[PDB]
């Protein structure tokens, strides 16, 4: 009959066992415990013990217990799976009763929800002062856009230097806690008024020189904070991606007099190239020996534990998480750049308008390749989100300024039907199963979307 | 690099861009080692069968494993080296028992194996399953014959190549 | 001792399956003291 | 024909049941095996807590999430 080979884990030891694939768990659990205790005692490891009243049980590694009355088969234990053996502590006790309504309300809420706390309060204050200083900096930028006054730049500079010194003092003095994210929030908040202060010093009417100067200095600061801090690096990766593209556009509008369409098509080309290059670049950026403040998952692994030994697993884990964060930041930045360039291209009142819609569709498919290919949940979701936002941005870019019921009805119809198809591909399709051949053919089609961009990039450039 | 672990054997390891380890084994053996690319937790990069000889008939498995594809497994274990050492001891103990015996190489003997593989050219073959025992037959002072297994999808797909002299 | 003659709620029974009983019996059979 | 324990390790055919520590109420699987050697001696020391912890938060996209993403 069938047998499942599985590696069970119990008392910090994993042992591979071959199990009767369709005996009920209630049959096998006891001699499995005896075998595990024999193996542990042979290893000199302290054996398993029944800590008071309770029961011996087996769980999936995700934590859920197996049905003891059921066999491995009907609960989908397959070969190569893993199981966690436990003595579950007894659950049952007196079911207490508070008869008075008011006291029962108070005790249930207090027991079950979390109050406000000064740890949270400081973070809230940091968030609100971050929002305030971005509003102030964006407001001064709006005024310098509207008016030629030199005086906003001293205000932006002084608020930037005050918040940056405050952030630095908090990061230096209060580094002892994971609430140093207060300092990180303030520093992220205060690099922006510095950028608009440097940008507003460019004389004459506002435009490309101000833009290239501000984005260049903000990207430079975002690059420095990697080497000096190395904390919360996904958002700075997205920001330095956006500033790199904006600075390339500003130098293209100053050194040359290129049109906007040429530059947007250049930016799209750079985007799809970078999407192809992003995982490799991330694995490069994984090892830049920047400072080693661990992140949340790494901290909460390190609390449970004390090229060989601990330092190797620690380096591997930190390296992997830095890779994941860089990759996620990159993909978010590219997603923003991709939607902003596609929105900038698809003016409805242009004679070439049919072409960038093709560019949109090709990019949409190409992004969906990566979405199905990349492993991290929030990266697949990033790719899917930006792909949708392409369609939404170009649709609104048409229908807002093109005052016709025709384009309106077309946009709103695709805007409701297309995500419903995107849902349908997983909602009705059984567990999103398709054949490997069909999958590879879909990968061929969305790859065959890419090489049409190259001549279209030439044709929209000229 | 080298380790002796809480297991049973001493295991040599090399690293350059990822970890490398090799097992010697001593007519035809079973081909089904493709399953051991996908152990209970670790995911290995490739299983390469390696063989060399004229006389001097030697046969080897060299295994590639990326830690960064395996971090979820390594994080549970006291070392990345201990992880791959255990997984190779698993393969060695799985092969061992029949007429052919198996053990992990010491890294010194890994450099010995590299020397014997060098000892100082035809096409890679598209269809290979029948070829192996006759592809040894062309006259040479030294032949190196090897087969590669890689996880293209949930299956495992095969390539083989050879050189002479 | 009975306090009053009227039948009333007493308990919800700790019912146990044949498999659990058999499992406990395979445990208890291990001992001879 | 040869008797294996629940994990699959066989019993020694030249030893009694007491000498192999088999007591009353024990379950033995009766099997026909092509060979007398089928053990897998390799133990791994793995920390069970992080092993059972980290799996749920390094998982890839599960279609039950993807449905929610689509619905959003």
């Amino acid at each position: 009959p069938q047998a499942a080979v599985v590696a069970i884990m119990a008392a910090d030891v994993q042992i591979a066992v071959v199990l009767d694939a369709h005996a009920p768990i209630s049959v096998m659990i006891d001699p499995l415990l005896k075998v595990v205790n024999t193996r542990l005692r042979e290893l000199g490891v302290a054996p398993l013990e029944a800590k008071g009243r309770g029961r011996w049980m087996l769980c999936l590694v995700d934590g859920t217990p197996l049905r003891p009355n059921l066999s491995l088969t009907e609960q989908e234990v397959y070969d190569g799976d893993r199981l966690w053996l436990k003595f579950l502590e007894d659950t049952e006790h007196r079911s207490e009763v508070i008869e008075h309504i008011s006291t029962a309300v108070a005790t249930n809420l207090s027991k079950r929800f979390a109050p406000i706390d000064p740890v949270v309060a400081v973070q809230v204050g940091a968030t609100m002062v971050a929002v305030g200083v971005l509003l102030g900096s964006a407001l001064l930028g709006w005024w310098r856009w509207q008016h030629e006054s030199w005086l906003p730049a001293p205000f932006a500079a002084v608020i930037a230097v005050l918040v940056l010194t405050v952030a630095t003092m908090i990061l230096a003095r209060s580094k002892t806690v994971p609430d140093r994210r207060v300092g990180d929030i303030l520093l992220l908040s205060g690099l922006v008024p510095l950028a608009v202060a440097i940008a507003a010093t460019a004389p004459g009417p506002v435009g490309a020189p101000h833009a290239v100067l501000g984005f260049g200095v903000f990207g430079v600061a975002a690059m420095l904070v990697m080497r000096f801090t190395g904390r919360r690096l996904g958002v700075y990766t997205a920001l330095v991606t956006l500033c790199a593209a904006a600075t390339a556009a500003g130098l293209a509008r100053m050194v040359l007099l290129t049109s906007a369409v040429t530059l947007l098509t250049c930016v799209l080309l750079a985007c799809v190239l970078m999407y192809h290059g992003a995982p490799a670049l991330s694995r490069w950026l994984s090892g830049i020996r920047l400072p080693v403040f661990p992140s949340a998952t790494s901290r909460w692994v390190f609390e449970a534990r004390p090229l060989e030994g601990p330092a190797s697993v620690r380096d591997v884990l930190l390296r992997a998480e830095r890779a994941r964060s860089f990759l996620t930041g990159l993909l978010v930045g590219l997603g923003v750049l991709t939607v902003v360039c596609l929105a900038g291209l698809c003016d409805p009142h242009a004679g070439r308008r049919w072409l960038p819609l093709l560019l949109a569709a090709f990019t949409f498919g190409f992004l969906i390749l990566r979405g199905r290919s990349y492993v991290d949940r929030w990266q697949a979701i990033t790719l899917a989100a930006t792909a949708v936002l392409i369609i939404a941005a170009v649709a609104v870019r048409y229908v807002l300024v093109s005052g016709s019921p025709a384009v309106l009805s077309a946009g709103v119809a695709v805007l409701v039907l297309l995500p419903a198809a995107g849902l349908t591909a997983a909602a009705v399709v059984p567990n999103t199963i398709y054949s490997p051949l069909f999958r590879k053919i879909v990968e061929w089609i969305e790859y065959l979307c890419l090489m049409p961009i190259f001549p279209l990039a030439l044709w929209l450039m000229n | 690099d080298h380790q002796r672990r809480f297991g049973h054997d001493v295991v040599g390891i090399r690293e350059y861009q990822g970890q490398l380890v090799a097992v010697v084994t001593v007519w035809l053996p079973v081909e089904a080692v493709a399953a051991r690319l996908r152990q209970f937790d670790v995911r290995l990069d490739a299983i390469d069968i390696v063989s060399v000889g004229t006389d001097e008939h030697h046969t080897w498995l060299v295994l590639r494993m990326d830690p960064q594809r395996n971090v979820a497994a390594v994080a549970a274990r006291d070392s990345v080296a201990a992880t791959l050492a255990a997984a190779t001891e698993r393969l060695a103990h799985d092969l061992n028992g029949r007429r052919w015996t198996a053990r992990p190489l010491t890294s010194s003997e890994i450099d010995d194996m590299d020397a014997t593989v060098l000892a100082g050219w035809v096409s890679p073959r598209d269809i290979t399953s029948e070829t192996l025992e006759r592809l040894w037959l062309p006259d040479t002072e030294a032949t190196a014959v090897t087969v590669r297994l890689r996880p293209r999808h949930g299956g495992v797909e095969v390539s083989a190549w050879v050189r002479y002299h | 001792m009975v306090i009053d003659d009227n039948a009333w709620f007493f308990a919800l029974a700790d019912q146990m399956s044949e498999a659990d009983a058999e499992q406990f019996a395979h445990q208890m059979a291990h001992w001879r003291l």
